[PDB]
């Protein structure tokens, strides 16, 4: 029996669709988590849009929800769980870095951090290479050997972005669960944006064929 | 005739 | 005829080796795949319970099929019962849950890769929900003719009793009088024929879709090659039990004298049939282990 | 927050007319939203409820399949068709919004109401003590009230709501489940009782103090009324 | 003496700590509550499940009326639990859906919310408009909020990424007064049942007292060794448990300014979420990253009971001002009602 | 760098200088505490379900 709590349990029914239906509206965007050093603010203007940065934004019918967290500098490990159901960390890396110190090496670490992280064992990470422009000019002119003391090959952009790609990866001790998407920065638009919206589809049809048994 | 059903003793259950 | 039907025992010996070897097979991968859905509540999302289903199908015709398929075999009687009016139901309706729902799985996969974006759940389908109960449902009313088809009647074979349960070859019902006529078809019509006709098809737009980028050409080509193995595996497996029952509507007539010596080789063709078809079952828990890696650490688990 | 509400008037007996409710300053979706009628001599009649999702909908027993009402939350707009009504249906009309939940305070608000003239069991009654008692400034008046069936519940709350309807003015609400006051009521009124009579005492009386005391009961819903107790200057 | 004298006077006047710590420790908790008889076995049931939430949650937190409480997870809403009757009694939508901390005004009126942004914003419960609506924004901190618990209806206390502690006024929304103890990532806070006193918990293994009214840490405790994260006042006020990442639970007394007990079992090697005594302070409900809620005694410290029933992770519990019943929360979106 | 520093030295001597009480005293009003309020606690002591407003 009751006399108001029947009017309180359709309150509740009320409520519980408007979370089911915002549940759904949020399963159907996805979500993305930006990491670098430093080099991310060109990023973040290419794809159109203190504490953190959330950036909402659709391409392709598609809702792309981006968040910027390297502007916390606080500890990483005690809220690294809370990006654990992400789709893709996208890491932005400055490639002019190695000529500045040193900087690159703590890039790297960082890398190391969430490639091997618990959290993120099944997330795939978004490599992304700044400064194409700075690079190509100004590695005729230094060595690449300056932070690659093992490193000996010629002094060429095409060399010297293999082994960066040798390199980055690498640093990715699960080969099989995770998925690398390296790419480079390129100042005109249209170009970047697709590299992005090409790479989660990839992770959601992975993880669609995972759960399917399939993967 | 008849004796099909000779088959149907050593015949599976399908 | 001169050649009265027995089956040879060097046919008999290793018949019953190899039902063994996939009835522990069976036993031993349906309760690990059961167990891990069950235990974990991560898998038990839509296409989870979608295999779960067909692995508890898998889980079935091979605790009421095969069992007494060797005991009928090494017995060459029936004394077991009046009861066969089930084994023959239950074990069909097992075949109806387990041919359609592989159907089934492919609606999901087709999903899975057309739609990179409607997939998108919190939790269950209400699709997957709806369809679960309807896969069943469809089975258990389609294996209704079998139910009270079958009977026990005592012939006499140079003094002998013998108790043979069959279909009737007189039945009252006008449409279960079709049905026998129409055995052969409509068992391979619906069972063979269409999974062929819609699984092969859908996995066939994948390949248009999915693959229609060094690590991205490389990994989706084995995924095509792995699902299409996997009706390749099924038409391989249950060939040989629904080819010997055609022959046994086209070629076999009532005037040659050599009836007894056609149905040998029949006879036999049904024996390996069922050990084939038995395969089939076990096959999904073996191709969740060659692929799947997610399955290593719940298998190893 | 106002509730403004029109298509009143004069209406000949046996037509149709509709009543529009306009609801600002609050979630008019969340809330649910309620009907009722004062007679020019007697006193106020439940009409109708409608919830907030428009999932409940409630009609009185005299009123029951006669009226429709319907409300507009994209427009914000509370909808009240009276079709075929008779002479006795000539009153004014007030919308009150509620909302219920643990700690909520129903009927907290009460609309400006329209005046609408006509040209010539299973309920619970509340009987009221007395229509009337006289009153002083800086004295303390105690009025009691009845009910046919006790009025606690299985969840230990007691379902009596006060209100206070000043002379020419909107009724306001009191004290609500019998045991809270609502926002702005002075800390003056209390209420006391056993489940089945209560009683309300009000202490240093001023003079905006004045007009009908009113009962309502929620632990069914015929949503009956009480006589009223008017209050003498 | 440059900096060097400063180190000088550092590690001295911090042997004379340890060493009237050590001269003070006459005996120990666990060689005089050996008379006291066990508690014996404890068993509770599920008797409430909540099901609104759609995201992992992170913290919680239970009304003076023991009755209503209020749920946070990453999916950015606010749920208001009717424990009674099961219903949800409101839904605020947060601006920010990351979501660490939650409060309840002991007043009822106001809530508290915020996360990995520096704001932790408080909603009014009891609006004329009938909707939960932002009041203040509380942006003066600069890593990400951690827990900020309501003191009163005009004051509220946080506690940040960075190794700073915040007491704010409602009216104002600034920083009135600020601690700067700490020197890692503060992460719970607790009140004094007194309303005067208040002790939080940093990633340096170090739990400091803070006076509201004064505003400068009156005693620290290092009995730790890894990043603690759960603390909580005793009911009496004098003593408090302090939950590490190492599945050690330790009781700091307020008094003998030194650690009185040690809770670590073998078996367990899993971290530590949220800490939570009883009503009398005889039982101590600490949420541990293996899918389990352990049941430990302040004073004999015995297995007295294993809460296995969520199958994630148990981020948060609480205890009712009755000890009515414990609500327990996890990553499962799941709530549960032990008693 | 000179603050830092200095500001650490003067609080952890005013927390020296601080009282302090012995253990077995803080122990046995701890348990004092826990025995006189161990019959107001519904988690040791079960509450009977017509009493429990959490009884199914």
């Amino acid at each position: 029996l009751s006399a108001e709590d029947k009017a309180a349990v359709e309150r509740s029914k009320m409520i519980d669709r408007n979370l089911r239906e915002d549940g759904e509206k949020a399963a159907r965007e996805v979500k993305l988590l930006l990491l670098g050093a430093g080099g991310k603010s060109t990023i973040v203007k290419q794809m159109k849009i203190t504490g953190i940065v959330e950036t909402h934004f659709t391409f392709k019918d598609l809702h792309f929800k981006m968040f910027d967290v390297g502007a916390q500098r606080s500890e990483r490990k005690k809220w690294i769980h809370c990006f654990e159901g992400v789709t893709a960390i996208i890491f932005c890396v400055a490639l002019s870095d190695y000529d500045l110190v040193n900087r690159m090496h703590e890039s790297m670490k960082l890398f190391d951090s969430i490639c091997n992280n618990k959290w993120f064992t099944d997330t795939s990470i978004i490599l992304f290479l700044n400064k194409k422009d700075l690079f190509e000019e100004k590695i005729k002119k230094s060595p690449l050997t300056i932070c690659y003391p093992e490193y000996a090959g010629s002094n060429t952009y095409e060399e010297a972005a293999a082994y960066i790609q040798c390199q980055f990866e690498d640093l990715n001790k699960r080969k099989d669960t995770k998925e690398i998407y390296t790419h480079f920065t390129c100042s005109t638009d249209t170009k970047n944006v697709q590299f992005v919206f090409d790479a989660v589809t990839d992770v959601i049809i992975k993880n669609n064929l995972k759960d399917c048994g399939l993967f | 005739d008849e004796e099909a059903v000779y088959f149907a003793h050593l015949d599976i259950i399908w | 005829c001169q050649g009265p039907i027995e089956i040879k025992e060097t046919f008999k010996y290793i018949n019953t080796v190899v039902s063994c070897l996939v009835f522990v097979l069976g036993i031993i991968g349906n309760s690990t795949l059961l167990r891990i859905i069950y235990k974990n509540k991560c898998m038990r999302n839509g296409p989870n319970i979608l295999i779960a289903s067909l692995a508890l199908g898998d889980l079935l015709h091979i605790v009421i099929d095969i069992p007494i398929n060797v005991y009928k075999l090494l017995a060459e009687d029936w004394p077991f019962g009046a009861m066969c009016k089930l084994v023959p139901f239950i074990q069909k309706a097992s075949v109806g849950i387990t041919v359609l729902s592989l159907c089934a799985l492919s609606i999901d996969r087709y999903r899975a890769v057309a739609s990179w974006s409607r997939i998108k759940g919190i939790g269950v389908p209400k699709w997957t929900a709806v369809e679960i109960v309807l896969i069943w449902v469809v089975s258990v009313v389609l294996a209704v003719p079998e139910a009270i088809g079958f009977d026990i009647i005592t012939m006499d074979y140079k003094g002998s009793y013998l108790r043979i349960c069959l279909l009737h070859p007189v039945q009252k019902t006008a449409f279960m009088q079709f049905y026998k006529t129409a055995k052969d078809w409509w068992l391979f019509s619906f069972y063979f024929c269409l999974p062929l006709a819609i699984t092969a098809f859908f996995y066939t737009l994948m390949t248009c879709e999915m693959l229609r980028l060094n690590d991205h050409l490389k990994q989706r080509r084995e995924v095509a090659k792995t699902v299409f193995c996997l009706v390749l595996v099924f038409a391989l497996c249950w060939l040989p039990l629904h080819l010997s029952r055609i022959l046994k509507l086209t070629l076999y007539n009532q005037n040659d004298p050599n009836r007894c010596e056609l149905l040998s080789f029949l006879l036999v063709l049904d024996y390996i049939g069922i050990n084939m078809a038995s395969l089939n079952s076990c096959i999904n828990p073996i191709a969740l282990y060659l692929v799947s890696k997610r399955f290593k650490n719940c298998f190893k688990s | 927050v106002q509730l403004v509400e029109s298509g009143g008037g004069l209406v000949q007996p046996g037509g149709s007319r509709k009543l529009s409710c306009s609801a600002s300053g609050f979630a008019f979706s969340s809330f649910g939203m309620h009907w009722v009628r004062q007679a020019p001599e007697k006193g106020l009649e439940w009409v109708a409820y409608i919830s907030s999702g428009s999932g409940t909908i409630y009609y009185a027993d005299t009123v029951k399949g006669r009226f429709t009402i319907s409300r507009d939350d994209p427009k914000n707009t509370l909808f009240l068709q009276m079709t075929s009504l008779r002479s006795e249906d000539t009153a004014m009309y007030y919308c009150v919004r509620s909302i219920y939940y643990y700690g909520s305070s129903p009927f907290d608000f009460w609309g400006q109401g329209t005046t609408l003239t006509v040209s010539a069991s299973a309920d619970i009654v509340m009987t009221q003590a007395t229509s009337s008692v006289p009153v002083t400034p800086g004295e303390s008046v105690s009025i009691s009230c009845r009910s046919s069936k006790s009025l606690l519940h299985s969840n230990g709350n007691t379902y009596l709501y006060w209100f206070l309807q000043r002379p020419g003015q909107s009724p306001q609400l009191l004290i609500y489940r019998m045991s809270n006051l609502a926002s702005g009521v002075p800390d003056r009124f209390s209420g006391s009782g056993s489940g089945t009579a209560f009683t309300l005492t009000i202490s240093r009386l001023e003079a905006e103090d004045v007009g009908v005391y009113y009962c309502m009961q929620h632990l069914e819903y015929p949503l009956t009324f009480g006589a009223g107790t008017k209050l003498e200057l | 003496s440059e900096l060097d004298q400063l180190r000088q006077e550092a590690e001295q006047l911090k042997n004379q700590i340890r060493d009237a710590r050590k001269a003070c420790a006459d005996a120990t908790l666990s060689q005089i509550t050996n008379n006291i008889d066990p508690v014996g076995r404890i068993q509770m049931r599920t008797r409430r499940t909540l099901r609104g939430h759609l995201a992992k949650i992170y913290a919680m937190h239970w009304g003076t009326d023991s009755r209503l409480l209020v749920s946070a997870s990453q999916d950015g809403k606010l749920i208001i639990w009717d424990s009674y009757t099961t219903n949800k009694v409101h839904a605020i939508p947060l601006r920010s859906s990351w979501v660490m901390t939650c409060a309840y005004a002991p007043s009822g009126n106001y809530v508290a919310c915020g996360g990995l942004d520096n704001i932790c914003s408080i909603y009014n419960l009891k609006t004329r408009e009938g909707n939960v609506r932002v009041s203040r924004e509380l942006a003066g901190h600069t890593g990400y909020l951690s827990c900020c618990r309501f003191l009163d209806d005009n004051q509220i206390v946080t506690s940040s990424g960075d190794t700073t502690c915040a007491l704010w006024d409602i009216e104002t929304g600034q920083q009135t007064t600020t601690f700067t103890g700490h020197t890692g990532d503060v992460m719970s806070l607790s009140l004094a049942p007194d309303t005067r006193l208040f002790v939080s918990g940093a990633c340096d293994a170090s739990a400091k007292l803070w006076d509201v009214r004064e505003g400068m840490c009156r005693q620290t405790f290092t009995g730790h060794e890894s990043d603690i994260n759960a603390i909580c006042f005793f009911p009496n006020g004098n003593a408090f448990a302090t939950g590490s990442d190492d599945a050690t639970c330790r009781l700091f007394d307020l008094r003998a300014d030194q650690e009185l007990m040690t809770y670590s079992h073998d078996n367990i090697i899993c971290g530590i979420t949220s800490v939570s005594f009883s009503k009398s302070g005889r039982l101590l409900l600490a949420g541990y990253d293996d899918f389990n809620c352990n049941v430990w005694d302040a004073l004999k410290a015995d297995r007295a009971g294993v809460l296995a029933g969520h199958d994630n992770r148990v981020s948060c519990l609480g205890v009712t001002d009755d000890g009515m019943a414990v609500a327990t929360g996890s990553w499962d979106s799941f709530l549960k009602i032990w008693n | 760098s000179i603050a830092q520093a200095r500001k650490l030295v003067e609080q952890l001597k005013m927390e020296a200088n601080i009282d302090r009480i012995k253990v077995s005293k803080a122990a046995a009003d701890l348990m004092a505490y826990c025995e006189a309020h161990a019959k107001e606690d519904p988690l040791l002591t079960p509450v009977p379900a017509s009493e429990n407003p959490f009884r199914e």
